[PDB]
This record gives structure tokens, C-alpha cells and sequence, in this order.
């Protein structure tokens, strides 16, 4: 494969059913054997797809009740750099639920990224 | 202190083919063999000032339990109160 | 695919089996650190339909005895904007017990949304 | 799909491979917080066919052990309404050990009932 | 389908690789609240092939050490009625580790039986 | 099926790629309620091939560290008896781990046995 | 087969995608009942693809928080000898979190080995 061809695959792919979306950032740096968190904001235009299906499992404890689902997969372009690791996380306000972004499979060819497949955990 | 009893156990006890540490031996060592784990430490009062915990757990091919019995008598008679001395940390 | 596409298969795929419920929606609210539930009622022409092949699971415990099961799907059209959440639930009954609309996923084109397909817990 | 034709579809399949059978349905109603039990039977023409592939679950205790297998299904016509439900049940006398209808499927068409599609228990 | 054509292809498949077999029988029967057994044994010619591909379960404990698996399926003819309960079993001294018939499905066709299909536990 | 096919078709396969090895066979033998163990060896040529897609067990307490891989088959041809049981095993020094024989399907025909299906782990 | 196409198809199918890779290997191996910790490096150039649809795991505790993924897989040329093992570990710094190579299936021909095909974890 062409880097090219996959570079406009993507690009076609998204903008067929695009969505605008602002990605938010909250990376831990350790600090004295402690974590701070630097809160960054980005935009990228994403496509959003149903990847699984799954059943909305549901976690309520005395600390608080939330339910979340992992069917939504996601596609964004080359345009920007993401990282999703044990310290640092990628979410954004979609309106039915927050979600946010578990994993990310860079799309790499000949050692030349053009985009990501990702995967999403819609929050209720 | 685990070196004083591994070579303790390695010198007086000849059926032995080895001594390990807790997680080290793979699925080829060659039995019988025995691993010492280190428990915990407790203030047990003035007299005895803390008071450490170990265990010698035997290990044995499954042809019959009276190998490890008389292998538990061994061991038993090596280390049951006679003095060992730890040239690792010289104590 | 264009948007207007979606909007016939889907009225066509509700109008080939159609059922009416009262979807019965009861939203819980903070209040002072507790809930405070505004109940509301909405009613929608839907097509209920298999999605799984599942087995009744029976809970049984000191509570009491309700059995469920996670087979049926739904699939509303756009005319009613519904929203469930570990805070919003929206549930209605047939005849064969009453059902609760576990999750739904927005069948979104272009950022328009055009319809819910949804899942269901038939409660015995 | 016109109705006709599901309803001749599930009499004419029931006609292949029947068998007749006779439902013992205990219904259990909620008298001064505790349950009172009315059985009642009835008999329908039944084909009986597997449904899944799966293996004999084994429940001993001291209570008493008795061993249960979810692969039956069954396919039984209009002409009898049925309820299954957490407080109802419906079994039957089979000789290859005691048959019990763990759930019902109703094959509704244009929120009309044309018969029931179901699943069984082969306990023994 | 027909009786006929479902004897000839259970005869058949029979047939074709076919091995004698001695089925043992014992059957535990109430007695003053306890069991009364009472072994039986019968002879039948039975084809033996793969129904599934599981794995050797091993169960070590202080009453013992025995290995067994799911493995191999089983059919057999009408000329011999069969039955397994909780309370009965049907074993066999196969070369390979003695089988031991878990579940019988009966081949019925309009209410007439025409065979077993029949599942094993090969016991090492 | 005639035999010498399925005869000629394992001999075949076996010699498409072939590996020499060395089967040790410990057979425990009870003695006064405890086992005697007799250790022989055998040898035979044989295909090695993978038959699942499984992920690398490990195991890991103060007994030892061992790793295992229960994906690699084995198919063998008539000329040794093999028998696996929970009181005999069946294990060779290949590179890359030892293997370890848990199972063994018998190919037989018409109640003649011409080769054996195998299953492995490669117990790192 | 023939060992020179399975070469050539390694080689190929490698180079369609290259990467080049430092792995780096502890060895640990057994001095008085302890281990200790041999560390080489090695370089290979190497196709690294997706083999599994499997959900990121987390895991958290007082020791230290990291996230892995069994989704990668790895395929790589004869030129260098791997051993993974319960002792010895193979990992490398893949700029999307750390890998490690969990198994190794070798990739042999008539007894003669020509490529390693290879599972790995993405720690992040």
C-alpha cells in the first residue's frame, strides 16, 4: 500500500460523516512521588462508528453510580498527535454521554503515521 | 539470612537437589527441592524482641509421602536449633 | 449516504410492524445530595425486534424474585429525542412484561440525527 | 408480511413433527405478602426441536440434586395464550425427563399475535 | 420427512463405522430415603465421532485424581431404549478410557422415536 | 472410508513435514496406595502443527514460575501405541519448550486404529 | 512447501511494512537459588500488525498502575534466534508505549527454521 492512498482513504472516510469534536487532555507528570495534572484542549474532526456490540454495564458503589459502554470505535486523521497511557487520558462532550478514548491504534505505513483507529467508552 | 539456611540445607542433606528462593524454580528442576519463604516480624514482648517466621516448603516427586516424610525429619534435624551462620551478611 | 435515505428506511422499517407504547420517563435530579425524580410520559409508534439470543437470568435474592432478560431490540424514528442514563431511565410495558430501553444508540448522519436504535430488558 | 402467511407458516411447521402435550401452569398470586397457588392445565399440539448446542448443568446439594439442559426449543400456534413469568410457570410431562418453559417469544406481526416462539429446560 | 428415510440414515451412518459396545446400566431407585442400585447391561452396535473441540479438564483432590472430556459425540439405533438421569447412568469400557453418556438426545420423527444422538465424557 | 486412504493420507501429511522426537513415557503404577513410577522412552516421527489460537498462561507462586501454551497439535501415525491418563504422561524435549501430550484422539476406522490426533502444550 | 517460498513470502510480506527495532533481552538464570540478570540487545528489522480484537485491561494496586493490550502481533525473518521463556523476556521501545513479546511461534519448514510469527502486549 501507497501512504497516499490511505491518507486519502482516511480523509474520504471521515468527512463522509464527520463530526467536530474537542478532545480534552489531563496528563499526569510525576511530581515528588505524586501526580499533576495539565489540563490541554484539542479539535479534530472525527468520524464515529459502532465497532462492538456490547451491554451497558453498570458500576455503582458508595462512591458514586456510573454506566458506560464500549461499542463506539472512532476514526481521526494524521492531523494531530494523540496518546492515550496509564497516566493520560482523552475524552470529550459528546452530547448522548461523554466518552472517552480507551485505546488508540496508530494506522502506520513504511513508518509514516496517517491516522488513528480508536476505540471509545461512551460515560453515561 | 535465607543464604544461611539454603546452604545449610544444601550441605547437610544429600537427597536435596536444590534450594530455591520463593518464584525462581521453572517446570524442568529436578526433585526433590526445597524453598524457603520468610514470614513476618512481630514484637513478641522484651525477652524475645521480634520474633521473625520462616518456612521450608518441601517439594517431592509424587511417587509416594514417605519420601517427604523422612525428608521432613531431615530437615527438621538440620535446622532445629543448631546454630547456622550466614556468611553473606557474616551474622 | 444522504440523510433523507435514513428517514424513509427507517418509517418504512417502523411502518411494517408498527407498536405503540407510553414510554413512562422518570429522570432523577440532585437535590441537597439526594434525588429528586420528575416522572414524564411520552408515546412513540415503534418496531420491537430480536437482537440476541439470550437466557432469562433470575435474581431471587432477599429483595425479591424478577427475572430478565437482554433479547429485544427497538428501533424509534426521530420525532421524540429520548436520553438514557444512570440517572435517566425510560421504560413501558406490553403485555409480556414491562420493558426497559437499556441503551440507545443515535443513528447520526452528517450530525443530523435521524432515529434511535435502541436495546431493551424484557422484566418479567 | 401479511399475518396469513405466518399463520400458516407456524401451523403447517407444528404439523410436520407434532406432538401433544399438556401444560401444568401454577400461577403464584400475592396473598397478605406470601403466595397462593392455583394450577390449572391446558393442551396444545407442540413440535419440539434443538435450539442450541450446550451441556447438562449438574445442581447437587443437600437439598437433592437434579440435572437440567437448556438445548430444547418449541413451537407452539395462537389458539392458547401463554405467560411465563417470575411468579408463573409452565410445565410439562415429556418421557425423556420433565420439560419446562423457561421463556416465550411471542411472533407478533402488525401487533397481532400469530403464536408463540419459545425455549425450554429438559429437567431430569 | 419420513420415518423410513431417518431409519436408513441412522442405520447407515451406523454402518459404516460401526464399534460393539456394552453399555452398563446402573440405576438408583428411593428406598426408605436412600438409594437402592440395580445394575443392568446391554449390548449395541454405535458409531463414536467428534462433536466439539473442548479441552481435558483435570479434577486433583484428596478423594482422587480424574481427567475427563467433552469431546466425543455418540449415536446409536432404535433397537435399544436409553435413558440418563441424575439418578441413572450409561458408561462404557472403551480402550481409551472408559465414556460415559452425559446426555441423549432421541431422534423423534411425528412422535415415533428412531435413534440417539448421544453426547460423552471420556473419563481417563 | 477404506482405511488404507486414511492410512496413506496421515503417513502422507506426517512426511510433508516430519520432526524426529523422543516421547518419555512415566507411567505411575499403584503400590500399596501410593504410585511407582516406570519411565520409558519411545520414538516416532511427527508433524507438529498449531490447532488453536490461545493466549500464554502463566503461572506464578512459591512453588516455581512456569509458562504454557496450549495451541500446538500433533498428529502421529499407527506405528506406537499411545495412552494418556491422568496417571500417565507423554512429554518430549522439543526446542523452544518442552511439550507436553494432554490428549489424544484416536483416528480408527471401522474399529481399526490407524493414527492418532494429538493436542500439546509447549510448557515453557 | 518448499523452504524457499516460505522464505521468500517472510521476506516479502516483512519489507512491505518494515521497522526497525532494538529488543532488548534478560536473560536470568539460576546462580544459588536466586536468578541473575543477564541484558542484551539486538536489532531486526520487523512487521508489526494486528492480530486480535481484544479491550485494553488495567491494572492498579499499590504497586504501581500500567495498562496493557494483547492486540499486536509481530512477524519477523530467520536472521536472528529468539527464545521467550517463564525466565527470559524480549521487549522494545515502540514509541506508542512499550512492547513486549509475549510468544513466539516459529515458523519451520521440513525441520528447518525460517521466521518466527509472534504475539506482544502494548504496555503502555
Amino acid at each position: 500500500i501507497n501512504i497516499d492512498r490511505r491518507r486519502k482513504d482516511i480523509i474520504r472516510t471521515i468527512n463522509i460523516n464527520p463530526t467536530n469534536i474537542t478532545i480534552t487532555s489531563i496528563k499526569k507528570t510525576e511530581i515528588d512521588g505524586a501526580f499533576e495534572e495539565t489540563e490541554t484542549e484539542i479539535k479534530c474532526v472525527v468520524r464515529i462508528f459502532n465497532e462492538k456490540t456490547a451491554e451497558k454495564q453498570i458500576s455503582s458503589e458508595k462512591q458514586g453510580t456510573f454506566s458506560s459502554i464500549r461499542t463506539y470505535g472512532m476514526l481521526v486523521s494524521n492531523d494531530v498527535i494523540l496518546e492515550v497511557n496509564s497516566r493520560d487520558s482523552l475524552e470529550f462532550e459528546c452530547i448522548y454521554g461523554r466518552m472517552k478514548i480507551v485505546n488508540i491504534y496508530p494506522q502506520i505505513v513504511k513508518g509514516e503515521l496517517c491516522g488513528y483507529q480508536c476505540s471509545l467508552e461512551r460515560i453515561d | 539470612m535465607r543464604a544461611g539456611i539454603r546452604k545449610a540445607l544444601i550441605d547437610n542433606i544429600k537427597e536435596l537437589k536444590g534450594c530455591y528462593e520463593p518464584n525462581v524454580p521453572n517446570k524442568d528442576t529436578k526433585k526433590p527441592y526445597m524453598v524457603v519463604v520468610q514470614g513476618q516480624d512481630n514484637d513478641h514482648g522484651e525477652t524475645i524482641g521480634f520474633e521473625r517466621s520462616i518456612e521450608v516448603w518441601i517439594y517431592e516427586g509424587r511417587t509416594t509421602f514417605k519420601k517427604l516424610d523422612k525428608l521432613t525429619k531431615q530437615v527438621v534435624e538440620v535446622l532445629d536449633m543448631n546454630t547456622i551462620v550466614d556468611e553473606s551478611e557474616n551474622e
